[PDB]
């Protein structure tokens, strides 16, 4: 048991107890992939509507 | 209406118990990977213990003590027993866990046996020697040897006592009044033959009934005096030591579990532990007697539709 | 003084920010009105409870607060409700339909429309900071859009605030109180992208806060607002250091130092105690040592799993009200001979604890009696896999046969992302084996 | 707000669907006259779903009436609400369709559609956040038929990113009009698989079963058939019409309980069903017997399938607590019936509101391939006709061929063999 680092104030303490020792994606890369999976949804749109003007 | 769910095949003793639930009309088993069940017979090895108890409003209880493989694993047993101060123990024969590590504390007990019985036995394929040679060159646990066990008259024949013990939920220990010792039908030789270390009794198998006769008869005591009162104290020891880590008491979901106890017997009437059994069979004769006893002190306990002594603590 | 700055995304995000900011004025006396009597600093001043709101000249003291949906309804709730006068429309970002439980259409179809508009409003309250250290995103883990905005989101604050910390609070899914099948779905979609985005994570499963609710407060079929009202206790103690003078996890950057040595490992576990129902009358205050002890109890958990069969990586002690050191560690080494606290080899077993004298506030009228004294522990336990393995599972058993993936890849998402992202769950639940098992 | 356009098509449709507005007005406090009389304000929260706010406040059904013959259009205006309909929005031919699927299709109902399509748009356009589209009407029939499945594919061409839901009544030799029924009903359920996201199959062989076995009506009337559809009805939209969480919109609803786009087509359930009594119905009453197969108005029996999602919905004081634990038990109960690898498929909903005349009431909508079994009677009857190419003539006169009935039998059993693979899953 060892009670360390105890620092005190007005509103309360703080203090550490110790028992033992031991032993990104860049903004355009973002955009591309917002992009990829809008493309793909208008691909899938315009399927639709090839097979609805059919 | 219950439900429950089989994931072990393989096990002897919970393919009966499935048998009676069934036999009850009371429990439907489902289907291996059915979520929704109030009880599970797990499989032996990897049973997912972090996905039971989170099916809502069904209370789910399962046949094995998550933790209990501490107690059930010779290398891990000889560590609890060791470092837990509940146990430190004179009931557990010296042992020593060396990996192929208390490879250097062996060797200093063992040298100041030999200049001064000096026998021990490596086991986790088993080798019984004399000296530390063949021991070592053979994770493995090496323990002394029982020199003086003893010998049942007539056949001056070695044996072990299996006692099966069933936990509940609650956390309270049950021992099946019935055990059976384990005998070997060859004299006990004294002087690397590894058959002694039905001619007797059927199935080289022997009942507390005939046994606590003998004990009467050719030593004028009795199985309760003699063994049984130190039996219960070791199992309690060993239960109440890891009833903290595996307890489930306050826990989302409930456990319950048999175990097979082993057990030797010295010459000068000392029981010593030798092993626990975290998924035992039983004895062709008591099956009956002890799947009928889980089912009613075990299960329906927690799913309401003696045969043991009750470990009290 | 380092300010901090709250985002709440989606209804969960939303409502549980709402209940959150009440508590706060509750706390720091700040009226529905915007006013504080206690602040001297009228117009200005950089006091602790500053790195939450701003001041303005009229002396009202603003929420550094963010919300967003991509339905109106939630948020209308804020604009409407007690504390509306505490935010200015710039704060509120609202869409017209919602994420439909998709993170697909959260992510992806939606959240490209509205990214923009979102970082415009936090630039807004960023442009207002002296010091900014980082920001606290609360979210839901099964709604369209606390999973799939969110992570954009996350992505986007680690572009445009790379030096900047970020914590999130989300909520895990809980059938129990969810409407949704789709949600493990959701869950992995949003952790998967979130990961290296995240600095740490605090799960709240709502299971756990549900029962807390029924065994604790007896109530029988808990709410919104009952569950909101009891996380908003756990989220207060947890940035109580950033809001009041202390000196235990005083800015963000603390909380990774002191919980989180494995960056992928950022999952703390929150434990807290006591939880008491207003309608008892009169119940027995507990002591030091007693509610300790709770924070080693399952059943005071935000996540249900057992730390008993896992290890420890960094444990810290969050006490609100009559406490002293004394009695924390007459606490602790009682517990540490009666529980199985198992620190990995490679840390101290220790516990960091940090005591603030003012006991909880708690709403009036709520479903909370007042104590005086509670405890919240934060620990790093690898027993919270448990969490990720249960989801995991439930993703299996219903991407096996593709089930619902349909709705995904309509809105432009690729199955590819599915696999993805199991595979990096897969990998988190190595990471949890081969740090806690022997 | 989040608006539903209405749209009843044909004799059954607009008969079914009057019935519809007839009740949820009244559970919304409007009379006849468009005015709300209301005494609570939950009824007005969500009432934007269904009904425009007119000068006055006036609310009118956001609803469009179609059929290609005045009978029963004419019937609906001189009904009991028949003046709270916005009169613009009645639609309607003279020619008829003669139960023929091909006229409602091809050409008497292509005169008429563009003018159909005129009123939604301006429905649609007066939307702040149009959810998507409701639809009413018989698969037996011509108009409903044939034209209401011409409908959705115009109005998934004009709004591919709106929800449509349909409420499709299907026939059945016991209460059939014309032998032609099962050509009819199998050219719209190709439509129907490909152009809705949702579809309630209403069986009117279920429909009269009920009201003979379980409620002694002697000889069921339609009046009584459209009763049961309107109660159930009202039921399943409750989530829609007044606040809630489970299913609050057509795409939320669409999405936990679609897990696969083809298989889309709900068994729906009512309860309280009981002869004439006055007795307070129990949960448990209003939980075993909406899960009963003769509650349940697809004619197919679940315990010969198994449930992929499963929603129910109660009404009235009661307590939630009892619902949980009825519901808990009936799957645990019935676990053989639940597919196990979709986690918590059975989702639960309770409202306040009870319909009128009743202290409580339970809706179920069940997706299970025990459907398969109302698709597979539909071929059956189809291929017994077209082996022999019966009743052709009348199809083939207004310009199909041959060859688009067989597609039309290969997509429905096509359809089978798919629950079939999920149903031994
Ligand atoms: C026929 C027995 C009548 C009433 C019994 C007792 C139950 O009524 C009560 N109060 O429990 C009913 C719910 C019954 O179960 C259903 C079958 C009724 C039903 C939908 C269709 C019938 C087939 C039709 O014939 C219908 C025209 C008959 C009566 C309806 O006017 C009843 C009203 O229907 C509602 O929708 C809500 C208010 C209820 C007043
Ligand atoms: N604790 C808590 N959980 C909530 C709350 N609201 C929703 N949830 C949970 O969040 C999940 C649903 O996601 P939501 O947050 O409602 O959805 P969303 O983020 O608004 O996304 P969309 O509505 O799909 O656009 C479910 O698991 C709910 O139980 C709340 O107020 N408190
Ligand atoms: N220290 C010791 N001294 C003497 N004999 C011993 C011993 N340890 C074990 N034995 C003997 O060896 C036999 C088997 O030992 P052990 O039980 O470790 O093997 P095992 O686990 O494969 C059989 P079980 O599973 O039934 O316990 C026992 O029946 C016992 O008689
Ligand atoms: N339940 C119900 N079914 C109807 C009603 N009217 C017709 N039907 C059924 O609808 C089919 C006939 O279609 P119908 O609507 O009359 O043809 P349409 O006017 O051309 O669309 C047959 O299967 C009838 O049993 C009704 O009022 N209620
Ligand atoms: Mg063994
Ligand atoms: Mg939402
Ligand atoms: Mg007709």
């Amino acid at each position: 048991m060892e009670v360390i680092e105890l620092n005190k104030c007005t509103s309360g303490q703080s203090f550490e107890v110790i028992l033992k020792p031991p032993s990104d994606p860049s903004l355009e890369e973002i955009q591309k992939k917002l992009e990829a999976a809008e493309e793909r949804r208008k691909y899938q749109e315009a399927e639709l509507l090839k097979h609805l003007a059919e | 209406m219950y439900t429950f769910v089989v994931r072990d095949e393989n096990s002897s003793v919970y393919a009966e118990v499935s048998r009676l639930l069934l036999a009850t009309g009371q429990w439907k088993r489902l289907r291996k990977d059915n979520p929704r069940f109030n009880l599970m017979l797990g499989e032996r090895n990897r049973l997912p213990f972090g996905r039971l108890g989170h099916e809502p409003g069904l209370v789910q209880l399962v046949n094995y003590y998550r933790g209990a493989d501490k107690l059930c694993r010779k290398a891990s047993l000889v560590k609890l027993i060791k470092t837990s101060p509940e146990l430190s123990c004179t009931w557990f024969p010296e042992s020593y866990v060396i990996y192929p590590d208390e490879r250097e504390v062996f060797l200093a007990a063992y040298n100041r046996r030999r200049e001064g019985g000096n026998v021990w036995i490596a086991k986790s394929g088993i080798l019984i020697s004399s000296e530390a040679s063949e021991l070592l060159d053979f994770v493995h646990v090496i323990q002394k040897y029982l020199e003086k066990p003893l010998l049942l008259e007539p056949g001056h024949r070695k044996f072990d006592i299996r006692s099966w013990v069933l936990v509940d939920h609650l956390y309270n220990i049950y021992l099946y009044r019935e055990g059976v010792l384990r005998t070997s039908s060859e004299p006990y030789n004294s002087a690397q033959d590894k058959t002694c270390h039905g001619r007797y009794e059927e199935g080289n198998e022997m009942f507390f009934e005939e046994f606590n006769q003998y004990l009467m008869d050719a030593l004028n005591t009795t199985l309760e005096n003699s063994i049984l009162l130190q039996i219960k104290h070791i199992i309690r020891s060993c239960l109440m030591c890891i009833e903290p880590a595996i307890s489930t008491k306050h826990l989302h979901y409930q456990s319950f579990q048999l175990f097979g106890f082993d057990f030797m017997v010295d010459e000068e009437l000392k029981v010593w532990l030798i092993e626990v059994n975290g998924a035992p069979a039983c004895a062709q004769k008591l099956y009956a007697e002890l799947c009928q006893g889980i089912v009613d002190v075990a299960i329906s306990s927690v799913f309401p539709l003696s045969i043991f002594i009750k470990l009290h603590h | 003084m380092r300010e901090c700055i709250s985002i709440h995304v989606g209804q969960a995000g939303v409502q549980i920010g709402n209940a959150c900011w009440e508590l706060y004025c509750l706390e720091h006396g700040i009226q529905p009105d915007g006013q504080m009597p206690s602040d001297k600093t009228i117009g200005g001043g950089d006091d602790s409870f500053n790195t939450f709101f701003s001041e303005t000249g009229a002396g009202k003291h603003v929420p550094r607060a963010v919300f967003v949906d991509l339905e109106p309804t939630v948020i209308d709730e804020v604009r409407t409700g007690t504390y509306r006068q505490l935010f200015h429309p710039e704060q509120l970002i609202t869409g017209k339909e919602d994420a439909a439980n998709n993170y697909a259409r959260g992510h992806y179809t939606i959240g490209k429309e509205i990214i923009d508009l979102v970082l415009d409003r936090i630039r807004k309250l960023a442009d207002q900071c002296t010091g900014l250290q980082g920001f606290l995103v609360f979210h839901s883990f099964g709604g369209g859009t606390g999973s799939g905005f969110t992570s954009l989101l996350m992505e986007r604050l680690s572009v445009d605030y790379g030096k900047k910390s970020k914590l999130e609070f989300s909520i895990y899914p809980a059938p129990q109180v969810s409407t949704a099948v789709v949600e493990p779905y959701n869950s992995i979609l949003t952790t998967h992208t979130t990961l290296e985005h995240s600095d740490c994570a605090f799960m709240v499963d709502n299971e756990a806060i549900y029962d807390i609710c029924r065994r604790n407060l007896d109530i029988e079929r808990p709410t919104y607002t009952n569950l909101n009202r009891l996380i908003s206790q756990i989220v207060s103690s947890i940035t109580a250091s950033l809001r009041f003078d202390g000196a235990l996890n005083v800015d963000l950057t603390e909380f990774q130092t002191n919980l989180v040595p494995y960056p992928r490992i950022h999952f703390p576990l929150a434990t807290y105690a006591p939880v008491i129902s207003a309608e008892k009358a009169y119940h027995e205050q507990l002591s030091v040592a007693e509610i300790t002890n709770a924070c080693f109890e399952p059943a005071n958990q935000m996540v249900k799993c057992d730390p008993r069969h896992g290890k420890y990586m960094a444990c810290c002690l969050l006490y609100r009200g009559d406490v002293v050191p004394k009695d924390v560690n007459a606490a602790i080494a009682t517990i540490k001979t009666k529980r199985s606290i198992q620190f990995v080899d490679w840390c101290p077993t220790g516990f960091k604890v940090g005591i603030n004298y003012q006991p909880p506030t708690v709403v009036p009228g709520g479903d909370l009696a007042k104590v005086q004294r509670a405890v919240c522990m934060l620990s790093n336990t690898t027993a919270i896999a448990e969490a990720w393995a249960r989801l995991d599972h439930k993703f299996d058993l219903m991407y096996a046969k593709r089930a619902f993936v349909h709705w995904y890849v309509g809105e432009g998402m690729e199955e590819g992302e599915f696999s993805e992202a199991r595979e990096d769950m897969a990998a988190l639940e190595k990471d949890y084996e081969e740090v806690g098992v022997d | 707000m989040r608006e539903i356009v209405h749209i009843q098509a044909g004799q059954c449709g607009n008969q079914i669907g009057a019935k519809f507005w007839e009740v949820i007005s009244d559970e919304h406090g409007i009379d006849p006259t468009g005015s709300y009389h209301g005494d609570s304000d939950l009824q007005l929260e969500r009432i934007n779903v269904y009904y425009n706010e007119a000068t006055g406040n006036k609310y009118v059904p956001r609803a469009i009436l179609v059929d290609l013959e005045p009978g029963t259009m004419d019937s609906v205006r001189s009904g009991p609400f028949g003046q709270i309909f916005r009169p613009d929005n009645f639609v309607f031919g003279q020619s008829g369709a003669g139960n023929n699927w091909a006229k409602g299709h091809y050409t008497e109902g292509a005169e008429l559609v563009d003018s159909v399509l005129d009123v939604v748009r301006k429905e649609s356009e007066s939307c702040d956040c149009l959810q998507g589209f409701q639809l009413t009407h018989s698969l037996g029939g011509g108009t409903g038929s044939g034209m209401g499945t011409l409908l959705i594919s115009k109005i998934r061409e004009e709004y591919p990113d709106r929800i449509m839901n349909t409420f499709s009544v299907m026939p059945s030799p016991k209460v059939s009009d014309t032998v032609v029924e099962p050509y009819n009903a199998t050219l719209s359920v190709h439509q129907l698989v490909e152009n809705t996201d949702e579809t309630y199959c209403i069986d009117n062989e279920a429909l009269y079963d009920i009201c003979f076995r379980t409620l002694k009506l002697t000889t069921p009337t339609y009046g009584d058939l459209n009763h049961l559809v309107s109660a159930t009805m009202s039921g399943v939209t409750t989530c829609l019409r007044f606040p809630g969480q489970l299913n609050a919109d057509l795409r939320k609803l669409a999405v936990n309980m679609v897990p696969f786009p083809r298989l889309h087509f709900f068994m729906p359930g009512f309860a309280p069903l009981t002869s004439r009594q006055y007795r307070a119905l129990t949960v448990p009453e209003l939980t075993q017997q909406m899960f009963d197969s003769k509650n349940m108005m697809a004619a197919c029996d679940p315990r010969h399938g198994r449930y992929l999602t499963v929603a129910a919905i109660f009404r009235g004081r009661m307590s939630m607590k009892e619902v949980d634990e009825q519901m808990l038990n009936v799957q645990n109960k019935n676990s053989s019936y639940f597919v196990e690898w979709i986690p918590n498929n059975v989702k639960t909903a309770v409202c306040d509101i009870p319909p009128r005349g009743l202290k409580m009431s339970a809706t179920f909508i069940g997706n299970s391939t025990a459907i398969q079994e109302l698709f597979k009677r539909i071929s059956e009857q189809f291929t017994a006709m077209f082996r022999r190419k019966a009743f052709l003539h009348w199809y083939t006169g207004e310009g199909m061929d041959e060859m688009e009935f067989t597609e039309a039998e290969s997509n429905m059993n096509d359809l089978v063999s798919e629950y079939q693979q999920y149903q031994d899953a």
